[PDB]
């Protein structure tokens, strides 16, 4: 079934891959040769944990969980119900939000459209390839990524994250922290702006961008505009992920005490570190 | 070109804006036009009302923060160096539990804190009432001010509804740096771990999912820009093939989509849900239930 | 308990508020069709919403969604196989006929206009007090396409007033006619501008305006939509990165 202004748009062409072999559809959804590429991705890695959680012993979605190998196997491959199934799923879970990514493209070409999605998300895959590739790469072990559960994977922050003391000292941790609130204070006043303009009063005309630029305006001295806000949103919420991969990729690879102490830099400025008083006086 | 940067900033005489039912008299002039700001959006500053209630909020936020730093300058014994060193440790604690709610405590020891406080709540409350009537002046629907009370809840929570319900200003957050994180540490600590909360649970998954959202639209809206995407309220109301592929781009990736109008509720919510859940879940912490894990185990 | 009340509560709220925001994102494209125009058999689980009317701005009418599909152009396009699912081959030019990544929307044929009730886009060179303020200003730059020839140069800037920003270049052809080109689709750089979307002989093509002083929203989906088709229809012109840099 298509949307009542679709058709016109269903036509051939924009496949990176596979000339007109996948360039199809199935019901809303459009296919192309990364369509069945992450279908197979996500079988087989669906397929591989539900296999650990028969090893495992459970079906519980709230137990099952799949581990990477333990900090002996360091780098290397390791028996399947030991940390090498999460091996392999882990290469599935790349290769399928690789291929999602890549199939956003193919529909951007096919909608002559600009490439800012898929870039958007791959900023997600890098974070996440961030845990369980690169990070666990420069500590020289598997076993320092993080597992494939519901719950363990929060225990797996929480013991990661007080293995630094409190990790809210992180700086780099600080900034992605203030990108992702400031993300959703930008994200809910432009959802209201924008709606608040389209919905006046009962019984009112729409109102206008420049209805728009006169409430911020008014409000706080400053309407950044419609390209902008947009802009900013993307921004904000890419620069969030960025600093959490940063704050990540440098913990137990260049930081390993207590986050803390890494303030103790600034207190220790030779000009001010020995006058008594203050706090730290 | 990605169009994240303009390739030229273009400028006309300052803008005034709209008038409706505005009271002219409380606007003032326009300000600085700023070219690093024309780079990503609006070179304009200004101009901005300021009537009784703007006042208000902005002298009683001024009274906040000035509170808060002549009692850091104190902690610092006036020194200027010292002041800056330990700028992030200085902290306005609230008063002890023995006070209970009580507005008994002495100022270097809690009244302080309370006076500040009483500057937040008039300057959060004040500029919240301005966010309706800014809207109302313009005849625009009271979304932004609906979406800002979202917030004002978690906050509100955060200082006085659960420090009342607990039975001392004790229990609110202190102004500072870091002791507002070590607060924030201790409080999971205190309550059992607050990953176990289902309420901290779903503030995340909005928190989370405001990030995945607005990447989705901003990238999608800029995607779409070659049409006048932008012109947002214009789509609404005359839909174009802006609207139209943004739809199918959605659509044909994963499924189902929105409308230029419809996005924006989802947006809204998204956002909203944050503050909304994350309330709720600290309101009940301590009040209702003393460990999270403990809670879990029998849910 | 309390809090397990206040969870289970939320779960209820939360499917409620997804079921009312679906139906609110059904209001345009609905109801669905078969590849054929009739409504489809399947139309999903969920309702279309109460009608509602925005009233427009300067009394240009009302918009009442949903309601009946306002596309009724002809879609020059043919099944391509018998089944659901496939493409749909263009029956002549696709980016004459507006198809594919040439589409276009038949909006209403007047200008936007601002809260004041001024056009919204202006030349401006007919803008009071507009100017370049900062960056390359690309008026006078000779415009190339992407075979790398030149298919003319840049005459003035149309500006969106409120937002105080440029929205097409206005660019003169060899035979002293004009065109609107997407600012978003033009690369400005030093000695010139650079249109990756179409090779020089394309520009002709690119839809006109009827007044030389303004665009309505028509003729602004005809240009937008002709100059993206042209990254794919206009491949086979398109030079390569290598004789670029040369
Ligand atoms: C429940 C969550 C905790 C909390 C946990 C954290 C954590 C964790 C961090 C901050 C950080 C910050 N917090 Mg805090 N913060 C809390 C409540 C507050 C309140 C309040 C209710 O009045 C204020 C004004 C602040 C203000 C701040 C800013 C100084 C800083 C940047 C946040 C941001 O994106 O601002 C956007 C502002 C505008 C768009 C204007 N926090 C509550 C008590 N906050 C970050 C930082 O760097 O701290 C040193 C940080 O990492
Ligand atoms: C006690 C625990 C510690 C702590 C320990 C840690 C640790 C340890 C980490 C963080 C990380 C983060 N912390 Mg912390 N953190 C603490 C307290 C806080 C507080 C607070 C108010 O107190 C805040 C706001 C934060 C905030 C954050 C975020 C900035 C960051 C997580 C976002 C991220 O990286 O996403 C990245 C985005 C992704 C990973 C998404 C990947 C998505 C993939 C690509 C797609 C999935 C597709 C899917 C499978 C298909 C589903 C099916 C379909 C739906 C059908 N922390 C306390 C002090 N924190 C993390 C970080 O920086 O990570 C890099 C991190 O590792
Ligand atoms: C750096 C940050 C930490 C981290 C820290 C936390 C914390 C802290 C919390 C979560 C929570 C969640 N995390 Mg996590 N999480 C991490 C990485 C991941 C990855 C991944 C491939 O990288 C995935 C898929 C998830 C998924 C999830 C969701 C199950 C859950 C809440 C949804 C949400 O916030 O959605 C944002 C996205 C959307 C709203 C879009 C829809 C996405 C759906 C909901 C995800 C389905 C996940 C699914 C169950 C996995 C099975 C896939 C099938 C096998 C194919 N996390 C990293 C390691 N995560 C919350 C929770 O309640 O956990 C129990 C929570 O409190
Ligand atoms: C060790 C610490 C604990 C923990 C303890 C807490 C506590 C305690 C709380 C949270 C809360 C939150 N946690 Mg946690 N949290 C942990 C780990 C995490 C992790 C992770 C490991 O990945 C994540 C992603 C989160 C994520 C979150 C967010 C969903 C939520 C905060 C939303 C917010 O900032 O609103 C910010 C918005 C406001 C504070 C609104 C109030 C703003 C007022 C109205 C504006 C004042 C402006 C003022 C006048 C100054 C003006 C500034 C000038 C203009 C410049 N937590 C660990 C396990 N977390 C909060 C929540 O809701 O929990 C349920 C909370 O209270
Ligand atoms: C700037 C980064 C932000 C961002 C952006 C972003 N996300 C995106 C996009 C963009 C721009 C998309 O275009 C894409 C999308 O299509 O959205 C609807 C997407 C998307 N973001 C998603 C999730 C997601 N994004 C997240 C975060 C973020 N996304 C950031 C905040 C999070 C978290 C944890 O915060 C999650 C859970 C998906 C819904 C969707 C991409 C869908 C996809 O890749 O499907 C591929 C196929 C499958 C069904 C995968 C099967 C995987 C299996 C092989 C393995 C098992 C996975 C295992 C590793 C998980 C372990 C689970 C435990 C941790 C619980
Ligand atoms: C749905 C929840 C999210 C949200 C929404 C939100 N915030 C809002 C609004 C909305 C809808 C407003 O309308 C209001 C606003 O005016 O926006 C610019 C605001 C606002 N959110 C603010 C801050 C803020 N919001 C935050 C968070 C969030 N806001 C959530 C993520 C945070 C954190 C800690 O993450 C902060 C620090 C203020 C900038 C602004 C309300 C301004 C205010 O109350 O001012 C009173 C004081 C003065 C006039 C002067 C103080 C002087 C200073 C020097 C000190
Ligand atoms: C359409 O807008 C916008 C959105 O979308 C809904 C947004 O989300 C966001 C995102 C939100 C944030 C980043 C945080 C919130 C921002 C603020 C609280 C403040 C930001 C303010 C400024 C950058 C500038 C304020 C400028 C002023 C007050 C200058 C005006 C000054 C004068 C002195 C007047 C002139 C003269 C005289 C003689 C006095 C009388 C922004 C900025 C936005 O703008
Ligand atoms: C103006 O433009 C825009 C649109 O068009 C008008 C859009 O639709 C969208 C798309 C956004 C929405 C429809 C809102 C809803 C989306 C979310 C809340 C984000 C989280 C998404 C999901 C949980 C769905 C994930 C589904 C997947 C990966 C497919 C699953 C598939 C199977 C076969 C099983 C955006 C951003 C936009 O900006
Ligand atoms: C004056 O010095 C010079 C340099 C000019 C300036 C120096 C100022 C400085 C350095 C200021 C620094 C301020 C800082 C660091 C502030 C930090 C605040 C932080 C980190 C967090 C805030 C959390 C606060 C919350 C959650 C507050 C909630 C408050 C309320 C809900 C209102 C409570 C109201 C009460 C108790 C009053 C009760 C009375 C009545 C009747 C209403
Ligand atoms: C509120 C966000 C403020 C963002 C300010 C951004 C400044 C970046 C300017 C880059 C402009 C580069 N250049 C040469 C291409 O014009
Ligand atoms: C206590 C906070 C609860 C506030 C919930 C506010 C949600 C914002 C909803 C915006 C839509 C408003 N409405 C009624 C005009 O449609
Ligand atoms: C507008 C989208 C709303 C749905 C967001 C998806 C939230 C999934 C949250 C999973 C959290 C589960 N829980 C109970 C364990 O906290
Ligand atoms: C995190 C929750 C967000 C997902 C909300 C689910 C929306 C499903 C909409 C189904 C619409 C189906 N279709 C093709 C018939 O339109
Ligand atoms: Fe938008």
């Amino acid at each position: 079934a298509l949307l009542s202004f679709e058709r016109k748009y269903r036509v051939p062409g924009g496949t990176l891959v596979g000339g007109n072999l996948f360039d199809f559809w199935v019901g809303p959804f459009y296919v192309g040769f990364f369509g069945v590429a992450t279908f197979f991705f996500a079988a087989l890695g669906i397929i591989l944990i539900a296999w650990s959680a028969v090893l495992q012993g459970t079906w519980n979605p709230q137990l099952i969980s799949v581990y990477p190998p333990a900090l002996e196997y360091g780098l290397g491959g390791a028996p399947l119900a030991k940390g090498g199934l999460w091996q392999i799923i882990t290469i599935c879970a790349t290769g399928a939000f690789v291929s999602w990514a890549l199939r956003e493209v193919e529909i951007c070409r096919k909608l002559g459209i600009g490439y800012h999605i898929p870039f958007a998300f791959a900023f997600a895959i890098l974070a996440y390839l961030t845990l369980v590739l690169f990070r666990p790469v420069m500590m020289g072990a598997w076993g320092y990524a993080f597992p494939y559960g519901i719950w363990t994977h929060l225990d797996w922050v929480s013991n990661t994250g007080y293995t630094y003391g409190n990790f809210h000292y992180n700086p780099a941790h600080m900034i992605a922290i203030s990108f992702f609130f400031t993300n959703a204070l930008a994200l809910a006043l432009h959802g209201a702006l924008v709606l608040s303009a389209a919905n006046p009063e009962k019984g009112k005309e729409m109102r206008t961008p420049d209805h728009e630029n006169t409430f911020f305006r008014d409000l706080v001295g400053y309407s950044i505009g419609t390209l902008g806000i947009h802009r900013l949103g993307l921004l904000l919420s890419l620069s969030a992920v960025f600093f959490s991969a940063l704050c990540m990729i440098i913990t137990g690879t260049i930081w390993f005490d207590q986050w803390v102490d890494w303030w103790q830099w600034w207190v220790k400025l030779p000009w001010w570190a020995n006058i008594p008083g203050g706090i730290n006086g | 070109y990605q169009n994240i940067f303009s390739q030229v900033q273009v400028r006309g005489p300052a803008d005034l804006g709209m008038t409706e039912d505005v009271n002219l008299a409380n606007r003032s002039g326009v300000g600085p036009f700023s070219t690093l700001l024309g780079w990503f959006g609006n070179a304009q500053l200004g101009p901005i009302y300021l009537g009784s209630l703007g006042v208000l909020s902005l002298f009683s936020g001024l009274m906040w923060f000035f509170t808060i730093g002549i009692w850091f300058w104190y902690q610092a014994g006036w020194n200027p160096a010292v002041f800056l060193r330990d700028l992030f440790f200085f902290s306005l604690e609230p008063p002890a539990p023995e006070y209970g709610l009580s507005f008994a405590a002495p100022l270097k020891e809690g009244g302080l804190w309370l006076i500040a406080s009483f500057f937040m709540f008039v300057a959060v409350w004040s500029w919240w009432g301005r966010t309706y009537l800014r809207a109302q002046a313009l005849g625009m629907g009271k979304h932004t001010a609906w979406a800002f009370l979202s917030a004002i809840w978690l906050w509100m929570v955060l200082g006085f509804i659960r420090p009342i319900l607990m039975g001392s200003w004790s229990e609110a957050v202190p102004y500072g740096i870091f002791s507002h994180l070590d607060w924030t540490n201790n409080f999971s600590l205190v309550h059992g771990n607050l990953f176990y909360n289902p309420f901290h649970g779903l503030s995340i998954a909005f928190l989370y999912g405001s990030a995945l959202l607005f990447a989705m639209h901003g990238a999608t809206i800029l995607a779409v820009s070659r049409f006048g995407g932008e012109c947002e309220l214009e789509q609404i109301a005359d839909r174009g093939t802006a609207a139209e592929r943004a739809a199918l781009f959605w659509r044909w990736t994963m499924g189902f989509n929105a409308t230029m109008e419809g996005i924006h509720r989802w947006a809204i919510w998204m956002a909203v849900l944050v503050t909304l859940t994350g309330g709720i879940g600290i309101l009940l912490s301590g009040t209702v239930v003393d460990n999270w894990y403990v809670w879990g185990q029998n849910h | 308990d309390l809090a397990s009340l206040a969870i289970y509560s939320f779960w209820i709220f939360l499917a409620g508020l997804i079921y009312y925001l679906q139906t609110e994102n059904m209001r345009e494209g609905y109801p669905l069709e078969n590849e054929d125009g009739t409504p489809a058999a399947n139309q999903g689980p969920f309702p279309l919403p109460k009608p509602k009317t925005f009233i427009l701005p300067h009394g240009r009418g009302t918009l009442t969604v949903p309601g009946p599909e306002s596309e009724d152009r002809p879609i020059a396009l043919a099944r391509t196989a018998v089944s659901e699912g496939f493409p749909h081959a263009p029956t002549g030019d696709p980016m004459k006929d507006g198809v594919g990544p040439a589409s276009w929307v038949a909006r209403r044929d007047l200008p936007e206009l601002d809260g004041h009730g001024h056009n919204k886009i202006k030349p401006m060179k007919a803008a009071a007090g507009f100017h370049v303020s900062a960056g390359k200003n690309p008026i006078g730059l000779p415009v190339r396409g992407c075979d790398l020839e030149i298919a003319g140069k840049v005459v003035d800037i149309w500006v969106d007033i409120p937002e105080q920003m440029a929205r097409f270049l206005e660019v003169e052809l060899k035979d002293g006619s004009t065109r609107l080109l997407p600012m978003q689709m033009v690369k400005v750089q030093s000695n010139r501008v650079h249109v990756n979307a179409l090779s020089s002989d394309l520009f002709a093509g690119i839809p006109t305006i009827k007044s030389p002083t303004e665009v309505t929203l028509l003729e602004e989906d005809k240009i937008c939509g002709y100059v993206a088709g042209g990254l794919m229809y206009a491949a086979p012109k398109r030079k390569s990165v290598v004789a670029a840099m040369l």
